């Protein structure tokens, strides 16, 4: 019913190691600076959270950032990265990085079954970001951080519910690379990411609307989907044998 | 405090640590082992790779009463390689313990003589989950005086094809039986593991990643066919102890061996194209110094190692940084045609790094 | 693919040095 319930995120964070929390009247003036942002103002909203924030409440910030906004704020995703960029504080946006990654997995690892309606949204919407903030900035996305070829191998594994949540993340994650000069098409990283989607779509049983999600991600790349080369890394590995170590 | 010392461990046990050359508890070690000392359950995010055994080993062995035959401590672990590895610390840090009996058990060990060798004592197990728990349920070994288990990697321990096994091997434990927890990665098995078996774990969160600094990075501009020449030039200024060639293609992997062995280098090659027990025999004679280089390509520790050479440069800054980071080494050399002087400025930016020219 | 430029047309011998630049 609520397109925008961020409880799954918020319990989570409970449970998280407990931060600096700013006072309220900090607290909400920071509200006030992201909900007025706009192009036109971003450099003046950058001196002002600068003159108002102390760096210790710098965690606290990139927390506020991620969760309450980036999460339900996808149109505001241009915006929210170039006010990272007019900001030019790069131990902030590690900060951000760092909340992206542990939000994206507090729901790629939550059991799907006891999910609320808007997750599937939250993680789709934090990838969306996270491409935008790594990749479209010519930013590796390390496997040591989110290791994106073995989600998809794995959510296979699980099965098509696991599928229903991961194979639209990691779209929206590769829609930035096609604006990466380092990531676009033929890089490896995103080209073998790309062949397991397509080893995926081969499933006469995949999901149609995720057969759709990948050929829709296909031609955002600019790629012919019959020219992708699939492997058998689904299949592969031998599950029985592997049981005796 | 942060001395080995400090931990108040048996003479015998620092006097293994000693002969180990461990000077100074790593950060692992330090986090580690005064908590699991005092008996707390352990929840530690520590990477693949990273010395975790150099640090639940030291307090697992201090637990140890050698006056009992009994079983007392077992290590799970994933691999038969793992399972190798931290067998053989195991047996250096306890040296000097006096009959202390620390067995290997996997599915690459012969069953039949694996049971013959628990008729004699044993106090520490290092096993695959699918050895220990069939060894278990046969009556062969006998698991009621274990008072610490060790899981390492327990993502990978906690899979879908194997989180039945790690359960039914729990289940047969002392129900107040220490656990030691290490994981990379923390899916939900891990997370409903944890949940119901660990008691109120003290958390450590200890991810060393691999970096570039203390590595000093040169360049070299080269046509492709100069590149042995260059390769030449190298190998007769640098001291090289042992070093890493790395090319960007098997094919290119084994011409390049072929060539330098008959121009009188010692080198081995290992690449995609081989089976896995050719390649691990290589592996573990280059670690064993009967070779001085290692011609490869990208499959991946080894002490000797002084100088990386990227004969071919890599597309990928993370293929970069997994060829020459280190987790807590001395000179990479890149050597760079014209089509890879993009991926050289671009893979210096990402990493955030410098690759100076090479000094002439 | 092909065969390198470096196993065809390379050195002869060990002794077959150039110099090291980065310019």
């Amino acid at each position: 019913i609520n397109t925008t319930n961020i409880d799954t995120l918020l319990v989570a964070t409970d449970q998280t190691e407990r931060i600096v929390e700013p006072p309220e009247n900090i607290q909400e003036k920071i509200a006030f600076i992201f909900n007025n942002l706009s192009q036109s103002n971003m450099t003046q909203k950058v001196e002002e959270l600068k003159e108002t924030v102390k760096e210790e409440f710098m965690p606290w910030v990139s927390q506020y950032l991620v969760m309450k906004r980036v999460s339900i704020e996808p149109n505001f995703h241009s915006l929210y990265s170039n006010f990272l960029d007019t900001l030019k504080n790069p131990e902030f946006n590690k900060m951000v990085l760092n909340e992206t990654y542990r939000n994206i997995k507090v729901l790629l690892t939550s059991d799907k079954a006891a999910a609320n309606f808007s997750d599937r949204s939250l993680l789709k919407n934090l990838g969306h970001w996270l491409g935008m903030i790594t990749l479209a900035k010519n930013k590796p996305i390390l496997h040591t951080d989110l290791d994106v070829k073995s989600l998809l191998l794995e959510a296979y594994v699980k099965g098509q519910q696991e599928l229903l949540y991961v194979v639209p993340f990691v779209a929206k994650v590769l829609e930035s690379s096609i604006r990466s000069v380092v990531f676009r098409p033929p890089n490896p990283w995103t080209m073998a990411i790309m062949n397991v989607l397509a080893e995926l779509h081969q499933e006469h049983d995949l999901k149609l609307n995720l057969k759709f999600e990948i050929e829709v991600l296909c031609k955002n790349l600019a790629l012919d989907i019959n020219e992708l080369k699939p492997g058998n890394l689904l299949k592969d590995k031998d599950r029985l044998k592997n049981l005796d170590e | 405090g942060n001395e080995f010392e400090d931990y108040c461990l048996k003479r015998e046990l620092l006097m293994g640590i000693f002969e180990m050359g461990w000077e100074k508890p790593s950060p692992i070690q330090e986090e580690s082992i005064p908590i699991a000392l005092s008996g707390r359950d352990i929840l530690a995010r520590a990477k693949n790779g990273t010395g975790k055994s150099g640090a639940y080993l030291i307090p697992l062995l201090e637990r140890l009463d050698l006056k009992k035959d009994n079983i007392q401590a077992m290590v799970i672990v994933p691999t038969r390689e793992l399972a190798l590895q931290v067998s053989q610390i195991c047996i250096q840090v306890s040296k000097h313990m006096g009959g202390a009996k620390v067995m290997a058990t996997t599915g690459g060990t012969n069953l039949r003589d694996d049971i013959m060798r628990l008729d004699d004592t044993v106090h520490v197990v290092i096993a695959t989950p699918g050895r220990i728990l069939d060894l278990i349920k046969k009556g062969v070994a006998k698991v009621d005086h274990v008072q610490m288990i060790v899981l390492d990697e327990a993502d990978k321990l906690l899979s879908q094809d194997f989180v039945q096994i790690m359960e039914d091997i729990i289940l047969t434990l002392p129900k107040n039986r220490q656990i030691l927890l290490y994981s990379a990665t923390f899916p939900l098995s891990v997370q409903k593991f944890m949940n119901s078996h660990l008691q109120k774990p003290y958390e450590i969160n200890l991810m060393e990643e691999l970096t570039l600094k203390g590595v000093t990075q040169y360049y070299a501009y080269v046509t492709e066919r100069q590149k042995v020449h260059c390769l030449n030039t190298l190998f007769s200024r640098l001291q090289i102890n042992q070093s890493i060639i790395f090319c960007n293609s098997s094919q290119r992997v084994e011409l390049l061996a072929k060539k330098i062995s008959q121009l009188g280098y010692s080198c081995f090659y290992i690449h995609a194209k081989m089976r896995q027990e050719h390649r691990n025999r290589v592996f573990h004679d280059f670690r064993n110094g009967l070779c001085r280089n290692l011609v490869c390509t990208d499959l991946f520790d080894i002490q000797a190692v002084n100088v990386v050479i990227n004969f071919d440069f890599p597309k990928l800054a993370e293929t970069y940084l997994h060829r020459i980071g280190r987790s807590g080494l001395g000179l990479a050399i890149n050597l760079i045609t014209y089509d890879d002087r993009f991926n050289l400025k671009s893979i210096e930016e990402q990493l955030g790094t410098e690759i100076k020219p090479i000094p002439s | 693919e092909e065969e390198p430029e470096w196993f065809s047309a390379g050195p002869t011998s060990q002794s077959e040095t150039i110099e090291l630049t980065g310019f």
